[PDB]
């Protein structure tokens, strides 16, 4: 779940948040 | 002390089992009906 920005966390990291609706869009 | 403060309440009930406190105190958080974002977003003025 999604709650504010990247900047008050101490510790955050880059990572990639997969979509499963997302595949479905094309079709 | 030093278990309580580096593995929480694993020690107790078996093996102890490292996690940093910042990510302890989330933990917690939660029992009380808490979300985790709440502790993150105050880690500064909590620990104060
Ligand atoms: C997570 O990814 C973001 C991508 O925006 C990184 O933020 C940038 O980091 C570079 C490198 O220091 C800065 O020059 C930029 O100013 C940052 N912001 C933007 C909008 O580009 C962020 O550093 C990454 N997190 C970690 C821990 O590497």
């Amino acid at each position: 779940f999604v709650s504010g920005n990247c900047d008050v966390v101490i510790g955050i990291v880059n990572n990639t948040v997969y979509d499963p609706l997302q595949p479905e869009l094309d079709s | 002390l030093a278990g309580t403060i580096t593995s929480g309440w694993t020690f107790g009930a078996g093996p102890a089992l490292q996690i940093p406190f910042p990510m302890q105190m989330a933990y917690r958080f939660n029992g009380i009906g808490v979300t985790q974002n709440v502790l993150y977003e105050n880690q500064k003025l909590i620990a104060n």
